[PDB]
């Protein structure tokens, strides 16, 4: 799986869980 | 290196200015990203 804007405005947020805990579970 | 209003050549807006590694060719005024936003710009005076 492969994947600026914020001068307009737009703020793209983190997860809660991070990827570590995502692995963890 | 600071938050400024900025006028160049009439292209106006708000942000802070950077050195950058971004080559346009001689007669390019402004660069823009893939949205058509401006994330560049030639200095009129001396160029950078």
């Amino acid at each position: 799986v492969t994947l600026a804007q914020k001068f307009n405005g737009l703020t793209v947020l983190p997860p809660l869980l991070t990827d570590e805990m995502i692995a963890q579970y | 290196n600071k938050c400024v209003n900025f006028n160049f050549n009439g292209l106006t807006g708000t942000g802070v200015l950077t050195e950058s590694n971004k080559k346009f060719l001689p007669f390019q005024q402004f660069g823009r990203d893939i949205a058509d936003t401006t994330d560049a710009v030639r200095d009129p005076q001396t160029l950078e």
